[PDB]
């Protein structure tokens, strides 16, 4: 029960870290596009 | 979302997170 | 009670990719504005 | 048992979030050398 | 694996975590 | 905190995490 509660804030928790990968992977890979075109 | 929200919203859950493990 | 275990280590586990994505954000934004200093 | 198995899909989440973190550090520390390098 | 497969194996997982979610 | 550190700490959460998903 609150073990249930547990798991799903922690899949909150999961989403948010997913979310912050994929900004840094555009962001990573926007850079070294950049760096490239130069 | 920015990285500001982002970091609230991890501690936010982190805290909740917190309390249900010693609950539990 | 194992199972409590468990989600213990993958919330620590979680807070390991919290550090790695907060160290990756901070990096990549000084390169960004390096970039944009250059 | 349902509980279990959320565990474990979880566990799966966080070891791709794992892989996605090297795949980025590694990338953005190349970029970094590069700049330096240059 | 590319970030394609990548972006794929998330959300079939997280499916699947919400149903167990759900279910329990 | 290093990357070399991170990486260890990171093996060693998920061997327990994976021993336990045994023992239950």
């Amino acid at each position: 029960n609150n073990l249930l509660r547990a798991i799903e804030a922690q899949q909150h928790l999961l989403q948010l870290t997913v979310w912050g990968i994929k900004q840094l992977q555009a962001r990573i890979l926007a850079v070294e596009r950049y760096l490239k075109d130069q | 979302m920015t990285w500001e929200e982002w970091d609230k919203k991890i501690e936010e859950y982190t805290k909740k997170i917190e309390e249900l493990i010693k609950k539990s």
